[PDB]
RNA sequence: GAUGGGGAAGCUCCGUUUCAAAGGCCUGAUUUUAUGCAGGCCACCAUCGAAAGGGAAUCCGGUUAAGAUUCCGGAACCUGG
RNA sequence: UUUACUUAUUCAAUGAAGCGGAGCUGGAAUUCAUUUUCCACGUUCUAGCAUUCAAGGUCCCAUUCGGGGCUGAUCCGGGUU
C-alpha cells in the first residue's frame, strides 16, 4: 500500500503510445469474408424485387417452433430404421405369403424439391415449408406463388439446415407435409391457420412491395441529418 | 418438378428479378477469382440439361472471360 | 462475434498438420549403402610420388570415390584398415578421380600397413 | 523511317532515373488520427543533400503513436529549418516554420511547402529548391482553399491537404550560370541520361522531323497539333503562340 | 568484437559505448531540468483554474 | 526473376510486395506427448545477381622433376559445439 | 437539361487505428426552463525519456507462486478511411 502508487497513463495525442485496443471494426478480414459482408449488404443496398424479398418474411420464432414440433412427429426412416423394416418385412412376408404388407402404411414429412413440387402441382401437400436461404434463389421464388395458386398452404421458413435436420439431411430447402395422422391433424388445422394468416392471406398485398433500398449506418445518419435540417425547419 | 420453372424462368432475363439477381451475382463475380471453383452450379436445371449430374467426379468452374 | 482481436490483421489460423501415414512404401526395398567403405577406397596410388609419401611422411596415397568427402574417407580407411587417421587431404586429379592422402596417425606405420595390404 | 529519341525515352531503358545514392522519396507523415485531429512533435535529426535533387532534404524522427519505436521521415527542408527543432505536424500545430498544418488552419496570405494535391497524398506541390504555394482564401461551406501554385496556376484544394510552413530550401540555385558542359554532365548524371541533346535539325530525315535538307532548317512549322501522334510532337506542342515573349502574364 | 571481453567495448557509465561522456551529461541535465519544468508546470495550470 | 493476382487464342507477358487467410520461434502449462487443444512476443515477404564491392580466422622456415599461405616442422588464430 | 442518393464502376492510402452517430466534461446564448445552438475535448522554452495485458481503484478465487473480470481508456453501428 505505501508501496505502490498511482501513475496514470496519458493516452492523449502525443503522449504514451496507444494500448491495445479492440480493432476488430478495422481487421483486414479474408476476401472470402468481405466479399460475403459485401454481397449481404448489396442485397439490401438494391432495391428488391418483390418476387424476392417476401422471403424476408419469415416465420416467428413462436409458430417456426411450433411446426417443427409437429414436423418432427413425422420424420422418415433412418438408414437403420429402414433396415429393422426390411428384416421384420421379409422375415414376415416370405414365410407367410403376405404380399409385402408386414409394415404398416408410413407417415413422413415429403423432401426434395422436385417432389414437393410435384406433390404442390397435384394439391397432394397439406403444408409446404420453404427455406429462406436457398442460395440460388430461383430454385424456390416460384413456390410461394405456386402454392397460391394451387391453393396449399406454405410458410417462409428460417433454416435449409433446420429442414435439412428434419429430413436426416445437411440441407433440404424444403418440407411437405401430405398426411398427417389423426391425432395430429388438429394440431396441423391451427397451424396452417397461423401460418395462411401470415403468408398466403398476405400474399396479394406483399406481391407489390419492393425490397431493399435501405441505406448503410452513416449514410443513414446523414440522412437523418439533412431531413432534420433542411425538411425540418 | 422444379427443373421446367427453373428453366422457364431463365428465359426473362430481363424481368426485374432476374435483373436483380444478375446484378448481384455478376458483382460477385466480378470479385472472386477470374476462375475459380463454383462449389455448384447456379443453374441445375441448365447444368443437367447440358449434362452435369449431381455425384463425386462432377465439377463446376466459374470463369471470367475478357469480352 | 465479439472476440477482441486486438490487431487489425489477419493471420492465416493454424490447424492440425497430420503426418503421412502411407497406404504403401514409396520404395519398398531401402537401397543398400551407397557409399561403404569398399567404394569409398576404390584403390591404393602406385606412383613414384606416392610410394615416396608412404614410405617417408606416413602417408597412404588411394584413389576414392568422387563422391566421397574426408569424413567418409577416414572412416572408410578406419575401417578397412584398422588404422587411426590424423589427416585426409583430397584433391581432384587432372583425369577426374579423387586422390585421397591420407595421413596416420603416429602410432601407425604406413609402410607396414602398405604391406600388409599388398603394394610394397 | 526510324523511331525518334522522345519516343524512345517511353521504353526507359537508358532513360531511367539515376536513383542510386538518393535518400528515399520526400514525403510528408501519412495521414493519421494524430494530425487528423491535434499534433505530432517530430525533431529534425539531420539536413542532408539529396543526389539529383537541388532542395535538401529533412530527416525528422517521430514517435510511433502506436507502437514504442521511431519513425523516421524524410521531409524537403524548409528554408530556416534546423537540426534539433521540434517539428508539429497536425491540424492543432502551431502557424511556425516547418510545422506541418491542414491548408484550411493557415489564414489567407500563409506561405506553405510540399502541399498535398488530396489529402494524404504527402505531398505533390511547390518542391522544387525555392518554391512555394500561397494560400489565396479559403471556401469554408464545401471545404477547400484556393491557392496559388509556383506557375502561377490557381488550385482549389481540399481544405484537409497538409503544407509544410515556409519556402523550399535551396532557393536561387537556378541564378548560377552553370558556365561549363562539364557541370551540366555532373547535373544530369544524378538524374537521368537526357543530356546532352543533338539538335534534330541536325540529324536526318530517318532520325527526326527536323532532319535532313541541303541547310538545316525546320522545312515546315515547329508549332505540333496537341491531336498529332508519337513521332510527330517534336518541336513546340500545341503552341497557343510563338515569338518573344512581350507583355504581361496571369491572363483572365 | 565479439572476439573481445565487455571491458573493451564498454565504459562504465549510464550508456557506456554507446553515448559520449559530454553527451549523458546533457542528457542528465535536460531529463532533470524538463521534468522539473513539467512538474511547474502542471502547478501553474492546477492553479490557474 | 517465381509466387498471389491480372493480361494473352497461345507460346507466354506484366508485376516483385503487390487488392493474398503468405509466420515460425518461443514457452505457462501439457508433460493421456514438452504437444494438438491450449497462456502470451514479433512480418508490408521467394530466389538469383560480384573469383576487383562487403566478408570470421595463418604465419615463418624447409621440402618437389613438376604442388604449396594447401605438404613437412614449429608457432598461431577463428567458428560451431 | 439541371440537380440529389450509393451499392455498380473509378482513384488513393493504410500494419485497413481510432470512422459515423450519440454521450460525459469544460468558457455560452436562452428556453416551452422539456428541449434548441456552437467551440474544444490530456501534448509547444530545451536535440532527455516514453515499450513488458499500465500502475492505481474495485470485484471474484486460491493461498505461500498468485490467477482472472471490470474500470482505468463512455456507449452504439462492425461501412478500414
Ligand atoms: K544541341
Ligand atoms: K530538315
Ligand atoms: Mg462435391
Ligand atoms: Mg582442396
Ligand atoms: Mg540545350
Ligand atoms: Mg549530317
Ligand atoms: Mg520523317
Ligand atoms: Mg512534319
Ligand atoms: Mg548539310
Ligand atoms: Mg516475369
Ligand atoms: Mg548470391
Ligand atoms: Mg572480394
Ligand atoms: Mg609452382
Ligand atoms: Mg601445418
Amino acid at each position: 500500500n505505501p508501496l505502490t502508487h498511482s501513475t496514470p497513463k496519458n493516452f492523449g495525442i502525443g503522449q504514451a503510445v496507444q494500448p491495445k485496443r479492440n480493432l476488430s471494426r478495422y481487421v483486414k478480414w479474408p476476401e472470402y469474408v468481405r466479399v460475403q459482408r459485401q454481397k449481404k449488404i448489396l442485397s439490401i443496398r438494391l432495391k428488391v424485387p418483390p418476387t424476392i424479398a417476401q422471403f424476408q418474411y419469415t416465420l416467428d420464432r413462436n409458430t417456426a417452433a411450433e411446426t417443427f414440433k409437429l414436423f418432427n412427429k413425422y420424420r422418415p426412416e433412418t438408414a437403420a430404421e429402414k433396415k429393422e423394416r426390411l428384416t421384420k418385412e421379409a422375415a414376415a412376408v416370405a414365410e407367410g405369403k403376405s404380399k409385402q404388407d408386414a409394415s404398416p402404411k408410413p407417415y413422413a414429412v415429403k423432401y426434395g424439391l422436385n417432389h414437393v413440387v410435384a406433390l404442390i402441382e397435384n394439391k397432394k401437400a397439406k403444408l409446404v415449408l420453404i427455406a429462406n436461404d436457398v442460395d440460388p434463389i430461383e430454385l424456390v421464388v416460384f413456390l410461394p406463388a405456386l402454392c397460391k395458386k394451387m391453393g396449399v398452404p406454405y410458410a417462409i421458413v428460417k433454416g435449409k439446415a433446420r429442414l435439412g435436420t428434419l429430413v436426416n439431411q445437411k440441407t433440404s430447402a424444403v418440407a411437405a407435409l401430405t398426411e398427417v395422422r389423426a391425432e395430429d391433424e388438429a394440431a396441423l388445422a391451427k397451424l396452417v391457420s397461423t401460418i395462411d394468416a401470415n403468408f398466403a392471406d398476405k400474399y396479394d398485398e406483399v406481391k407489390k412491395h419492393w425490397g431493399g433500398g435501405i441505406l448503410g449506418n452513416k449514410a443513414q445518419a446523414k440522412m437523418d441529418k439533412r431531413a432534420k435540417n433542411s425538411d425540418s425547419a | 418438378g422444379a427443373y421446367k420453372y427453373l428453366e422457364e424462368l431463365q428465359r426473362k432475363k430481363q424481368s426485374d428479378v432476374l435483373r436483380f439477381l444478375q446484378r448481384v451475382r455478376v458483382w460477385e463475380y466480378r470479385q472472386k477469382n477470374v476462375i475459380h471453383r463454383a462449389a455448384r452450379p447456379t443453374r441445375p436445371d441448365k447444368a443437367r440439361r447440358l449434362g452435369y449430374k449431381a455425384k463425386q467426379g462432377f465439377v463446376i468452374y466459374r470463369v471470367r472471360v475478357r469480352r | 462475434a465479439l472476440k477482441v482481436r486486438t490487431s487489425a490483421t489477419f493471420r492465416l489460423p493454424k490447424t492440425l498438420k497430420l503426418a503421412r501415414a502411407p497406404k504403401y512404401a514409396s520404395k519398398a526395398v531401402p537401397h543398400y549403402n551407397r557409399l561403404d567403405s569398399y567404394k569409398v577406397i576404390e584403390q591404393p596410388i602406385t606412383s613414384e610420388t606416392a610410394m615416396k609419401k608412404v614410405e617417408d611422411g606416413n602417408i597412404l596415397v588411394f584413389q576414392v570415390s568422387m563422391k566421397a568427402n574426408k569424413y567418409q574417407i577416414k572412416k572408410a580407411v578406419k575401417e578397412l584398415y584398422e588404422v587411426d587417421v590424423l589427416k585426409v587431404n583430397t584433391l581432384v586429379r587432372p583425369n577426374g578421380t579423387k586422390k585421397a592422402y591420407v595421413r596416420l596417425t603416429a602410432d601407425y606405420d604406413a609402410l607396414d600397413i602398405a604391406n600388409r595390404i599388398g603394394y610394397i | 523511317g526510324r523511331v525518334i529519341r522522345n519516343q524512345r525515352k517511353g521504353a526507359g531503358s537508358i532513360f531511367t532515373s539515376h536513383t542510386r545514392l538518393r535518400q528515399g522519396a520526400a514525403k510528408l507523415r501519412t495521414l493519421d488520427y494524430a494530425e487528423r485531429h491535434g499534433y505530432i512533435r517530430g525533431i529534425v535529426k539531420q539536413i542532408v543533400h539529396d543526389s539529383g535533387r537541388g532542395a535538401p532534404l529533412a530527416k525528422v524522427v517521430f514517435r510511433d503513436p502506436y507502437k514504442y519505436r521511431l519513425r523516421e521521415e524524410i521531409f524537403i527542408a524548409n528554408e530556416g529549418v534546423h537540426t534539433g527543432q521540434f517539428i508539429y505536424a497536425g491540424k492543432k500545430a502551431s502557424l511556425n516554420v516547418g510545422n506541418v498544418l491542414p491548408l484550411g488552419s493557415v489564414p489567407e496570405g500563409t506561405i506553405v511547402s510540399n502541399v498535398e494535391e488530396k489529402p494524404g497524398d504527402r505531398g505533390a506541390l511547390a518542391r522544387a529548391s525555392g518554391n512555394y504555394v500561397i494560400i489565396i482564401g479559403h471556401n469554408p461551406d464545401e471545404n477547400k482553399t484556393r491557392v496559388r501554385l509556383p506557375s502561377g496556376a490557381k488550385k482549389v484544394i481540399s481544405s484537409d491537404a497538409r503544407g509544410v510552413i515556409g519556402v523550399i530550401a535551396g532557393g536561387g540555385r537556378v541564378d548560377k550560370p552553370l558556365l561549363k558542359a562539364g557541370r551540366a554532365f555532373h547535373k544530369y548524371r544524378l538524374k537521368r541520361n537526357s543530356w546532352p541533346k543533338t539538335r534534330g535539325v541536325a540529324m536526318n530525315p530517318v532520325d527526326h522531323p527536323h532532319g535532313g535538307g541541303n541547310h538545316q532548317h525546320i522545312g515546315k512549322a515547329s508549332t505540333i497539333s496537341r491531336g498529332a501522334v508519337s513521332g510527330q510532337k517534336a518541336g513546340l506542342i500545341a503552341a497557343r503562340r510563338t515569338g518573344l515573349l512581350r507583355g504581361s502574364q496571369k491572363t483572365q | 568484437y565479439a572476439t573481445v571481453s565487455k571491458t573493451h567495448k564498454t565504459v562504465s557509465r549510464a550508456y557506456g559505448g554507446s553515448r559520449c561522456a559530454n553527451c549523458v551529461k546533457e542528457r542528465i541535465i535536460r531529463a532533470f531540468l524538463i521534468e522539473e519544468q513539467k512538474i511547474v508546470k502542471k502547478v501553474v495550470k492546477e492553479q490557474t483554474e
